RNA sequence: GCAUGUUGGAACAAUGUAGGUAAGGGAAGUCGGCAAGCCGGAUCCGUAACUUCGGGAUAAGGAUUGGCUCUAAGGGCUGGCA
RNA sequence: UACCUGGUUGAUCCUGCCAGUAGCAUAUGCUUGUCUCAAAGAUUAAGCCAUGCAUGUCUAAGUACGCACGGCCGGUACAGUGAAACUGCGAAUGGCUCAUUAAAUCAGUUAUGGUUCCUUUGGUCGCUCGACUUGGAUAACUGUGGUAAUUCUAGAGCUAAUACAUGCCGACGGGCGCUGACCCCCUUCGCGGGGGGGAUGCGUGCAUUUAUCAGUGGUGACUCUAGAUAACCUCGGGCCGAUCGCACGCCCGGCGGCGACGACCCAUUCGAACGUCUGCCCUAUCAACUUUCGAUGGUAGUCGCCGUGCCUACCAUGGUGACCACGGGUGACGGGGAAUCAGGGUUCGAUUCCGGAGAGGGAGCCUGAGAAACGGCUACCACAUCCAAGGAAGGCAGCAGGCGC
RNA sequence: AGCGUAUAUUAAAGUUGCUGCAGUUAAAAAGCUCGUAGUUGGAUCUUGGGAGCGGCCGUCCCCUGCUCGGCGCCGGCCCGAAGCGUUUACUUUGAAAAAAUUAGAGUGUUCAAAGCAGGCCGCCUGGAUACCGCAGCUAGGAAUAAUGGAAUAGGACCGCGG
């Protein structure tokens, strides 16, 4: 196949690096993962030194850092949205490092409307017709509702995120490589990252 | 290379070993362990060349089965165990414990201790490593993996431990002019204090060592073990004492050692 | 004036969007008795291929030489010059092994002719296996 | 603009005139590759002998030739900028 | 040993070479009394091989109803030897030779802070808040057979694991933070404000990742390790002993020492790989060369256990060399060394002592920690073997020895 | 119990010449000058003084500083430790430079090629050195060849003020 080599093209100056010897079996460079979304499915492969590589297939979900409050969860992912360098991967959806996707936005919603008791996204005109956060919101203690009182103050959101929480389609980047490790982990865009890529987005678009 | 080497040869060694060329080609190879190859000498070939017990290699292997030689705190029969720099040899029948001590050449020393002597040894750390949870490992000389340490134990700084149990006894602090046997290269097996320290960053730092008898010599901060407490040993030492005296001395008192034998 | 590439340049150490109401520098010393410029601090430029700023380590052997091009952006050619004296014939003859140097953003008034200080690193590329610790002007040129 | 150019209908002999198709070999027939037949355009790579250095040269030679649906690049008007 | 003679002319001095002269390591020829040692398919033929061989191992401490044997008092299977096996390790070293091979290998020198690592040693083997041991396939054996024929084979009767999977007693009764009903205390007529005890639920060990805050020990130098918060724990799945053996004891059913093996994670040994400075044979009847099927750099991915246009999209048009780049040849593996030899120099080195290469020429590949292995696997070409003409198989530049030279 | 001969090669050579070649008449100055790389290059920057021991002559000590502390002593002096005080080549020293090999300490294999042995009526030793040019690093001095200061003055220093 393919190898990783110094010794197969020229030199610096120009002259011809011609080799000494055969194959080698340390020398052996595999093809990409290429990874999509879909059902769950990751194969292994045995790798020089005992160890072992997940290599992803199909994944539809993901775990994202949000960076203000220094909590993850697991979230679904939905949509591939651009890359930098390669226009082709927005057309064809293939999950590489460093790259944008759509990810949901109910387990965040629900972790700030559970401890928060505050509503997140809920465009005005539909109310809570289930009743079950409503219960958790109201019936608090006096001397608990000052600590409730400051934790609403300190809550304070951008529009920016606002309306991706209305949306209910937030952006997210991939931080860990799915094909060597296996998880496909990330962060989620905030402020001049996020202006930054919806600005790329919007060049794109028109 | 596609694997290791199984065999030795008796031209690669290193000097000290004393291994002439005439009796053997195949050398026999020390297993792994807790010293280095060059460092160490196999217990065989201080069985049958040095001490001059055993000729063959089979008696060798018939004594080691009753279970007679005692390596620092552990009754080991493994004829090519890697035995280096301070270990305690105990033979329970002859009653003749060995200590390893280079001489004031590059060679070793054979050197009778009592049980009492034999009952500690001298060692030294190389770092610290921190644990899981915040946890000091010390890494020793040859990986003796001892946790929970006291905090005045620092790199340079040696130790004094006990073999059955693994605790220390006291420790000699890395102060100016302690003794120090330097072990490695040209200046192997020299004791003198320690009268100027000169520092420098990137490499390693090197030390002035000088003798008691109007000698000094300048070698890198790698070949460093203090013994004792400024001019205080705790070790008993062997004959020739680190002197470092010519090679015309060397010759006249063996002349005069000549003359007074006859 | 930054990030004229595709993807988003920054620094993986400093974090920017945690919960407010100028970003600080983030650097760190390469040791072995050297100082840091007033610029470097002052500067909000970005680059991994740095010793301050950055991720690399300098270490091996150091050597020195002269900066001859400044053609090729973020790297410079230098050219060693030195003797050796042959035991057959009481001579001297002449050697000289040029390479590639990357240069690092901080260093902005440069010019040619003036002594490179180079120090061992990581493969970067190819054929750069080097960085510029300090630069020393020649002879004049005080304008 | 025209109603097949001094005529209409019928069957489909041989031999004539003008065209094509032809298993296999491929100028071995004949003064005579005569006639007849093959190659064919565009893009890309690439090119000898001799030379009045201009020609050779398109030398000799090779690869590609659809449908459907996308991405990128290149401009005027007004008030670093939209 | 820092050293000489003769020869051009009718005759004499210079220059010029010739004739010898003294060695080393190969063959040939004469002769070869003893003894200590003692080289010998390197030169052309890295071309092919008749013949025999070069890789096996059990201790009471893995699995033994082979009577193949054995103690008899057999009955709680089990004294022991034990063919043939399963299971675990090595088989990845050694030897041969210089074709290929001239910044390539190789010699002082060093760094992996940019990564792995069999075995041994030292830890680790009641940290988690949750069955007086569960399940079925099979090797060895017997028996019906085919095949000119292979160290080529199947259906049946069977049976075991330190082989394959699922998952318990205990530690274990209580702590750590998120959620918090509700009560109670101090001041105020009371709400408001402050301060302790606390019903119920959730997670709560190491291995792995994401990202924020803070900053025990060490380094010339941290984005090294560690502290806190929030989740991940991939079904092609990290650990959390559903193991074997010799003599043995004290208290109402329970209790305990001396062993072998394995395992999450770390140090160490053995190494491999990756690096940087410096050194090399000739030739200018070789002066320009390298490239968009990367030549010289950057951004972001892929890959590798890590650091690199190694490969990808887009930008810049660079880079080396007359101190000989590049190309061609070498009757060229490299170094330590050997010979003649004054001092200076010349030639050879394939060889034991060190590092790299490969098993007729290539192509691709499994297994295992370590192999593009070679007396490992498969395909093409050449050489080339048996045959019921249906088909099968091989690669001595190993030990001795042969063919051609 | 050793030689003649043949094939590669060295000294003889100052018949290849850095030690160590010639160029009128033997082969060897381009017909001739200019000319870029390369070689090499005028002079020239601290010139002896103080103390001791002998017979002006040989030896011996002196002619860049300030943060932390110990031979200490009475706000001060001495010295102990880190830091830094243009840069080379050469020279002095140290670190480092597998074995075998070349010279060889010791050395009755009866001598030698050897070898790292062995000898005293229970014991004692040796089993080293020279060699390892160049490449990298550490410690002295500044003769030798380069090397920089301030003259469109943004030249030092010492007291400053915003």
């Amino acid at each position: 196949g393919i190898s990783r080599d110094n010794w197969h093209k020229r030199r610096k100056t120009g002259g011809k690096r011609k080799p000494y010897h055969k194959k080698r079996k340390y020398e052996l460079g595999r093809p990409a993962a290429n990874t999509k979304i879909g059902p769950r499915r990751i194969h292994t492969v045995r790798v020089r030194g005992g160890n072992k590589k997940y290599r992803a297939l199909r994944l539809d979900v993901g775990n994202f850092s949000w960076g203000s409050e220094c909590c993850t969860r697991k979230t679904r992912i939905i949509d591939v949205v651009y890359n930098a360098s390669n226009n082709e991967l927005v057309r064809t959806k293939t999950l590489v490092k460093n790259c944008i996707v759509l990810i949901d936005s109910t387990p965040y919603r629900q972790w700030y409307e559970s401890h928060y008791a505050l509503p997140l996204g809920r465009k005005k005109g539909a109310k809570l017709t289930p009743e079950e956060e409503e219960i958790l919101n109201k019936k608090r203690s006096k001397k608990i509702q000052k600590k409730y009182d400051e934790r609403k103050k300190n809550a304070k959101i951008s529009s920016l995120l606002e309306e991706q929480f209305q949306q209910g389609k937030l952006l997210a980047c991939i931080a860990s490589r799915p094909g060597q490790c296996g998880r496909a982990d990330g962060y989620v865009l905030e402020g001049k990252e996020l202006e930054f890529y919806l600005r790329k987005i919007k060049a794109r678009k028109g | 290379a596609r694997g290791p080497k199984k065999h030795l040869k008796r031209v690669a060694a290193p000097k000290h070993w004393m291994l002439d060329k005439l009796t053997g080609v195949f050398a026999p190879r020390p297993s792994t362990g807790p010293h280095k190859l060059r460092e160490c000498l196999p217990l065989i070939i201080f069985l049958r060349n040095r001490l001059k017990y055993a000729l063959t290699g089979d008696e060798v292997k018939k004594i080691c089965m009753q279970r007679f030689i005692k390596i620092d705190g552990k009754v080991r029969t493994d004829i090519t165990y890697p035995a280096g720099f301070m270990d305690v040899i105990s033979i329970d029948k002859t009653g003749e414990n060995f200590r390893l001590i280079y001489d004031t050449k590059g060679r070793f020393a054979v050197h009778r201790i009592t049980p009492e002597e034999a009952k500690y040894k001298l060692c030294k750390v190389r770092k610290i490593f921190v644990g899981t949870k915040g946890i000091p490992h010390l890494v020793t000389h040859d990986a003796r993996t001892i946790r929970y340490p006291d905090p005045l134990i620092k790199v340079n700084d040696t130790i004094q431990i006990d073999l059955e149990t693994g605790k220390i006894t006291d420790f000699i602090k890395f102060d100016t002019g302690n003794l120090c046997m330097v072990t490695g290269g040209a200046n192997l097996g020299r004791i003198g204090v320690i009268t100027n320290r000169e520092r420098h960053p990137g490499s390693f730092d090197v030390v002035h060592v000088k003798d008691a008898n109007g000698n000094s010599f300048a070698t890198r901060l790698s070949n460093i073990f203090v013994i004792g407490k400024g001019n205080k040993p705790w070790i008993s030492l062997p004959r020739g004492k680190g002197i470092r005296l010519t090679i015309a001395e060397e010759r006249d008192k063996r002349l005069a050692a000549k003359q007074s034998s006859g | 004036d930054i990030q004229t590439e595709r993807a988003y340049q920054k620094q993986p150490t400093i974090f920017q969007n945690k919960k407010r109401v100028k970003l600080p520098r983030y650097y760190k010393n390469i040791g072995l008795g050297f100082k840091t410029p007033k610029e470097a601090i002052e500067g909000t430029y970005i680059d991994k291929k740095c010793p301050f700023t950055g991720n690399v380590s300098i270490r091996g052997r150091i050597l020195s030489g002269v900066v001859t091009k400044m053609k090729m952006q973020r790297t410079i050619v230098i050219r060693r010059d030195y003797l050796h004296y042959i035991r057959k014939y009481n001579r001297f003859e002449k050697r000289h092994k040029n390479m590639s140097v990357h240069l690092s953003p901080c260093f902005r008034d440069v010019q040619i002719g003036d002594i490179v200080t180079v120090g061992e690193c990581r493969p970067l590329s190819k054929t750069v296996r080097f960085n510029v610790l300090k630069v020393t002007k020649a002879a004049g040129t005080k304008k």
